[PDB]
DNA sequence: GCCATTTTCGGCCTCTGTGAAAAACTCCCAAAGTTCCGCTATCAGTTAGTAAAATGAT
DNA sequence: ATCATTTTACTAACTGATAGCGGAACTTTGGGAGTAAAAGAGTCTCCGCGAAAATGGC
């Protein structure tokens, strides 16, 4: 559980960009099979994403980087087929 | 999917392309089978089947025959929803003029054909002819002929000429017009014209003609030949309970049109007499006009309710129209509403929600979790378990709402604080439990108030509620930056009572180790809450640089003050708690906690303060009694003295020494003086008491009276209400406003008689009615401000501009009204703040002025600074972060995508309901006006200089004698012209008298180049100018109220901005309302959005044309880059309504008001809506280009350009 | 440039059916509608029979 | 691993029923033409609103 989204906005800088990044991370953890990088502690995906952003593990850079990584890996795998 | 909305005229071919068939009969449904009739207003062959994947026959009744047209009926086998999209058309026997393009002033048909509206109506109303083809005749196109004259010239010339009647004549004249030829002829005429009225007339006509040529529309399309027919499901005829049918008035209007058209066709088939045919054509035109816009042409057609039928224009326009009732505001699912109670145990982010209410709201989530864990196999089983209310369902609900934010909203939502996000806590009951500290935000009291609740569904919405809309984030007022969660009532009373000081209390003089020992002494009944003790306090200061210094020292205080210090977070001085704590003191404590520690510490501190205040207000036992209202013994003596001298002056009046008016004035004066004296005596008797101290003497102590404590603490009450309770009610006013001579010499403790109560009701009713009407006035003003400022969004970070506005302390006499620190708090510096008399750059450029730099400026004693402003911003669209500054609701620099215009409008409009020469300092004297400047260099006195003891620069010692709100704000924001405006000096030169022309006077002025400029002035004007004096531009000639347009024209943007801001802030500060000036400057910038071109240049702009300033700026930049002559403009000041209605987007203008004019202008011009503002995206259901949608919209624009490459 | 007539505006929630009057018969013909009967397609229920695969015993 | 038997897969036939489609006849409904003393200008009531601005007319 968490309240007072301060640390997250300090790490990000803009509340709207933080909201977008946390939404992407929560969608990855909920709809997709991605696992949390922090102990869940019986928390919803939005709270887990916010905690990850506060810890500095998740930023826009990381998300875009690993998304491009997955596209590259999938392209290489389809080439392998 | 779509990027723009294109409007324009509809061609008959286009209308036929829309239509799926022709409606030939007025039949709607059979009276027995209740089935649609063929070729009717509800035909299934034209508009679609009434049952899904069925035909009227019933032969094709399943999905395998999808898309197959039945041979017996013709009904396509498809879904019924196509009846909401499929359109029809009626082939009119005779053309009919469109009412919007004929009677919406200015008449576009008359403007295009250069004929008056009366003549065109006379042709349309079948009264007199008009010539269409003159031929080889002296007759001219468009000239009007009476029937007799028509017969004469028909016998004269015969078939050489053609003259007609009706809309056919107008369409044969509009189609014969050559738009390029008319444009060239009118261009030539305007080139060789001199009259201003003619210039305006043909410039308007030229604008219309050029718009028609550019748009591609044809003028003859303004006369309808094919009439489109709305889908039946948008004008439904559905059965009610009991066999009754509900129908729309559009059905009646369409039936009338069809009947009259069929009658016209039958009459033309019978070779009817002409008169009957003309009557039928008039009736057809009237029916079409009533269908399009009822009541505009003449008497409104009424049905069987004796009430006018509702037309399409009424359906799309008005407060009850589609734009304002269904597009800008909607009824939503996943919502509820309940009465609100007070939860004193809740945290700031928690709200109490009923279990049943949450069960109904969160039902799909409960289904999802009931299937996920296998408790219910399918959704029907989950629905059954939810309906049966099992315990596992309650556990599932508790797990669902654990971290799911919920939205709480209270009507009216004056500002954005009226909707907030909380974490629900399930409670047993039916009433929503609300945290007390948010009540001031909600303007909510627990006397029957109801609040609505909304459930955000998607992850994005939940994170938006958690991050932006949570109550823990919204603790600063966006209007001023002051805290909004300040305690009130019981909390303030408890903190006041606990922090008071009593003389000779139990436990006085004791030495305590700290707050813990003070609490231990209090719980053991050793010492009272108000006992003076010495307490060892460990106090930590967090300095500006971050130094944390801990000092332990013994401080003289009270037990309650130490027990309250037990909850004060580390990093604050003990001087904040070492005093009696009223509302102001607690507000200061919370503000200091926010400014020095942050948000989490502030939230915890506020919760602890509320808990402690409630607990010790409960333990205080404060009660109101009849003995608490002590009426002073001097009141009766003062009343007797006043009555006696009233008798004396009445005797003086009988002697003729004074008149009736003087007697009235002095009676009112003495009654006011006696009321003041009685109030002072009562306050003195109520504020103090005599006690016995330790030594045995008598000591002076502040009174512990319950009413006095309530008033002094600021919880509830004031001096005036105590005066009414225990002193005098005072003089009251008559209904017209005059004050009655005899006042109410009785208070509420003794009780009023009948007459005094009647006089009191006289004013009470006035107050209630004034509140009722001013609420609507404030609502309308707020709506206008929002519609004029909704497009202001922070789009960039820095626009790289060197311009700015000058800021000095506001002086209205011998004392300052507002300090420079208050105005400069949160603004970005434009040019460096140099130290006075020194070239050191104390504050560099582009630095936010926070509390630290405000203290630095105050210590240095800097008088005048320059800061960036939204009005002076160089951004093409919206404003930049630096030109706006700190966002008051967050405390840091404003972020990208912030909708600052809506915040400004809400901040200005929310307090609308609350709205209705001797020197005194030592220093030198400077003349510009009279200014007195202290030795430190600050200007501390500003006074006017009518046309003196000391000269310029002479030092003056102290005491030397050198010798209604809300309407005002409405007119100020509307740029209203005063009835008797001040005559202003148009040009700089020497004044000279002239010929005193009969009626009104003329004056002349000689410029520096010798040119003589003439001025027209009325006779009754106390002139301030004299001949032989060179008056500067902007100098006042005739005294009076100043028109903002004149200030803008002759002084500039900064002057009008300062004027509007100063007047609005004076109105607000008279009532004690604190509103930041950047909001009023974000409104003023929106006012200054249009420019009239003075020099056309080579740009595609005509002289005398009002165009947007941003487009002219981009065009000038492009022309400068191309090395071509740029344009010259004169900025125009428009009111909020005219600026709102003059926007580039027509969707927002139509949604605001006057939909008919906006739609007509957009249709004739062929305007394009690019969906760049908030309202357009709200209406079309897309993300607004503000906040979390901003980046999204930005991305699309990039792709646009990249594809346009 | 100035009257003089139009035009458009007037806060946010919640409940909350309405309206009620008003004046023709008569004759002739064709088409839709109801009912009845016959033919035909389609299916559920049951049995019998024949040839072959699964399966148990040795 | 091989034989004998029950069950399985596949045809045919009869019973009984039911719904759907088409034709003949009858009643019901719906549209149309006609009516010959003479009768030969409407409503239809209201109008308990104010203030500001945008269009014609001179
Ligand atoms: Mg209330
Ligand atoms: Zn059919
Ligand atoms: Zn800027």
């Amino acid at each position: 559980a968490r309240v007072t989204v301060q640390d997250a906005v300090e790490k990000i800088g803009n509340r709207f960009d933080l909201v977008l990044v946390a939404a992407r991370r929560a969608r990855q953890m909920q709809s997709g099979g991605k696992d949390a990088l922090v102990p869940e502690e019986n928390d919803k995906p939005t709270v887990i994403a916010l905690r990850e952003i506060e810890e500095g593990l998740i930023t826009k850079d990381v998300l875009d980087a690993r998304e491009r990584q997955e596209q590259q890996e999938q392209e290489a795998a389809e080439l392998a087929a | 999917e779509f990027d723009a909305i294109k409007i324009g005229l509809a061609s008959p071919d286009m209308i036929r392309s829309w239509s799926f068939g022709e409606v030939k009969k007025p039949e709607t449904i059979n009276y027995r089978t209740f089935k649609p009739e063929r070729d009717g207003l509800f035909c299934a062959r034209i508009f679609g089947p009434v049952k899904d994947y069925e035909c009227l026959c019933g032969k094709y009744k399943r999905l395998k025959h999808r898309g197959v047209i039945c041979e017996k009926c013709g009904v396509e086998v498809t879904q019924t929803k196509v009846r909401r999209d499929r359109m029809g058309h009626i082939e009119l026997a005779s053309p009919v003029a469109h009412i919007w393009f004929l009677k919406s002033l200015p008449s576009r048909i008359g403007l295009l054909m250069d004929m008056p509206l009366r003549d065109i109506e006379r042709v349309l109303y079948f009264e007199m002819y008009v010539v269409t083809e003159p031929g080889m005749t002296d007759l001219e196109r468009g000239q009007m002929l009476t029937e007799e004259e028509y017969l004469d010239r028909l016998e004269e010339w015969g078939d050489e000429f053609t003259a007609k009647m009706g809309a056919e004549a107008i369409k044969d004249l509009l189609a014969s017009m050559d738009l390029p030829a008319e444009a060239e002829q009118m261009r030539e005429e305007l080139d060789t014209t001199n009259s201003e009225t003619k210039r305006k007339k043909l410039t308007k006509r030229l604008k219309l003609v050029e718009a028609f040529v550019a748009s591609g529309n044809k003028p003859e399309w303004m006369i309808l030949t094919v009439l489109p027919v709305l889908p039946p499901d948008l004008r439904p005829l559905v059965p009610l309970d009991g066999g009754r049918f509900a129908t729309s008035d559009l059905n009646d209007l369409y039936r009338r049109v069809i009947n009259r058209n069929n009658r016209l066709k039958r009459l033309l088939e019978l070779a009817a007499p002409d008169i009957i045919v003309r009557n039928e054509k008039r009736m057809l035109q009237e029916s079409v006009d009533a269908l399009l816009d009822n009541g505009r042409r003449g008497r409104a057609i009424t049905g069987s309710n004796k009430r006018p039928l509702k037309s399409l224009a009424d359906m799309i326009k008005g407060k009850q129209g589609r734009f304002r009732q269904n597009l800008l505001g909607k009824r939503v699912d996943y919502s509820g509403r309940s009465v609100i109670t007070v939860g004193p145990y809740l945290r700031l982010h928690q709200c109490g929600l009923p279990k049943k209410m949450a069960l109904e709201l969160f039902k799909p989530f409960i289904y999802s979790k009931l299937e996920t864990r296998g408790l219910a196999t399918t959704i029907k089983a989950a629905k059954k378990m939810v309906e049966r209310e099992e315990a596992v369902v309650w556990d599932i609900l508790d797990e669902v709402i654990r971290e799911h934010p919920v939205l709480l909203n209270r009507a009216p939502t004056l500002h954005r604080l009226g909707i907030q996000a909380f974490e629900p806590v399930l409670i047993e009951g039916k009433a929503i439990q609300l945290h007390p500290l948010v009540c001031a935000a909600y303007n909510a009291d627990f006397d029957g108030d109801q609040m609505a609740v909304h459930v955000p569904l998607t992850l994005e919405a939940q994170l938006e509620a958690r991050t932006l809309m949570m109550s823990t984030n919204n603790i600063l007022s966006p209007a001023s930056g002051d805290p909004i969660i300040v305690p009130s009532q019981d909390v303030v009373l408890g903190l006041y009572y606990m922090t008071r000081e009593k003389i000779n209390a139990k436990g006085e003089g004791m030495y305590l180790t700290g707050p813990a020992e003070a609490e231990k002494a209090y719980r053991t009944k050793t010492a009272e809450l108000h006992a003076r003790v010495k307490v060892r306090i460990t106090e930590t200061i967090k300095h500006e640089n971050g130094k944390l210094t801990t000092e332990t020292k013994m401080i003289d205080t009270t037990v309650g003050r130490a027990m309250l210090w037990q909850i004060v977070p580390k990093g604050l001085p003990y001087s904040l708690v070492n005093q009696k704590l009223g509302k102001k003191q607690i507000s200061n404590l919370l503000n200091e906690a926010y400014r020095k520690l942050g948000l989490k510490d502030t939230v915890i501190f506020a919760d602890q303060i509320m808990y402690t205040g409630f607990a010790y207000a409960a333990l205080s036992g404060v009660s109101v009694g009849i003995d608490d209202m002590v009426v002073p013994a001097a009141k009766y003596t003062e009343i007797a003295e006043a009555e006696e001298e009233v008798r004396e002056i009445q005797e003086q009046f009988q002697s003729g020494l004074v008149t009736a008016g003087e007697r009235y004035n002095k009676v009112i004066d003495i009654w006011a003086s006696t009321n003041d004296r009685v109030a002072k005596a009562m306050m003195e008797n109520l504020s103090s008491e005599q006690v016995i101290n330790r030594q045995g003497e008598q000591e002076k102590q502040e009174s512990f009276n319950s009413i006095y404590m309530m008033a002094d603490s600021g919880a509830r009450g004031s001096a005036a209400q105590i005066r009414q309770l225990a002193g005098m009610r005072g003089l009251m006013a008559r209904p017209d406003g005059s004050i009655i001579e005899t006042p109410i010499t009785a208070n509420f403790k003794e009780g009023l008689n009948v007459l005094q109560y009647f006089i009191s009701t006289h004013g009470a009713r006035k107050g209630l009615a004034d509140t009722a009407l001013k609420t609507a006035n404030s609502g309308y003003l707020t709506r206008r401000l929002v519609d004029v400022a909704q497009d202001v969004v922070v789009t960039e970070h820095d626009c790289g501009t060197l311009e700015g506005v000058v800021m000095t302390p506001h002086i209205e006499g011998g004392d300052v009204k507002v300090a420079l620190t208050e105005l400069a708090l949160g603004r970005v510096v434009s040019e460096d703040i140099l130290k006075p008399g020194t070239d050191e750059v104390l504050i560099p450029r582009n630095t936010l002025l926070d509390e630290k730099w405000c203290k630095v400026i105050n210590d240095n004693s800097v008088d005048q600074i320059k800061v960036r402003s939204v009005v002076t911003c160089d951004s093409d669209f919206g404003c930049c972060a630096q030109c706006y500054g700190r966002d008051l609701a967050r405390g840091h620099l404003v972020n990208q995508g912030e909708a600052v215009g809506v915040i400004a409008a809400q901040s200005i409009g929310e307090p609308g309901t609350q709205l209705t020469i001797q020197a005194k300092n030592n220093g030198s004297v400077k003349l510009h006006e009279l200014t007195i400047i202290d030795e430190f260099g600050r200007t501390k006195e500003k006074h006017k200089l009518p046309y003196l003891s000391k000269a310029d620069g002479d030092a003056v010692a102290a005491g030397e004698t050198v010798a209604g709100g809300l309407p005002r704000v409405a007119d100020l924001f509307e740029a209203r012209k005063p009835k008797e405006p001040a005559i202003l000096a148009e040009h700089s030169g020497t004044v000279s008298f002239g010929k005193e022309t009969k009626g009104k006077r003329r004056l002349i002025i000689t410029r520096d180049s010798g040119d003589t400029y003439e001025e027209m002035i009325p006779k009754h004007r106390q002139l301030n100018v004299f001949e032989g004096e060179r008056i500067e531009r902007g100098d006042v000639i005739a005294d009076g109220p100043e028109s903002p347009h004149d200030i803008l024209r002759l002084r500039g943007i900064h002057a009008v901005t300062t004027y509007i801001a100063n007047e609005v802030q004076e109105v607000y500060r008279l009532q004690g309302v604190k509103i930041n000036d950047k909001h009023i400057e974000t409104i003023v910038r929106q006012m200054l959005r249009k420019c009239t071109i003075t020099f056309a240049g080579d740009s595609e702009f005509l002289p005398g044309e009002t165009v947007e300033y941003s487009q002219v700026k981009i065009a000038n930049r492009k022309l400068v880059e191309e090395g071509k002559e740029p344009a010259r403009f004169e900025r125009e000041l428009l009111g909020i309504t005219k600026a709102s209605l003059a926007t580039e987007s027509f969707i927002s203008a139509a949604s605001f008001q006057e939909t008919t004019r906006v739609l007509t202008e957009a249709a004739v011009s062929g305007k394009r809506d690019d969906l760049r503002g908030l309202k357009e995206n709200v209406i079309v259901g897309r993300l607004i280009p503000a906040g979390t949608g901003f980046a999204y919209h930005q991305d699309r624009q990039a792709k646009r350009a990249q594809e346009q490459q």
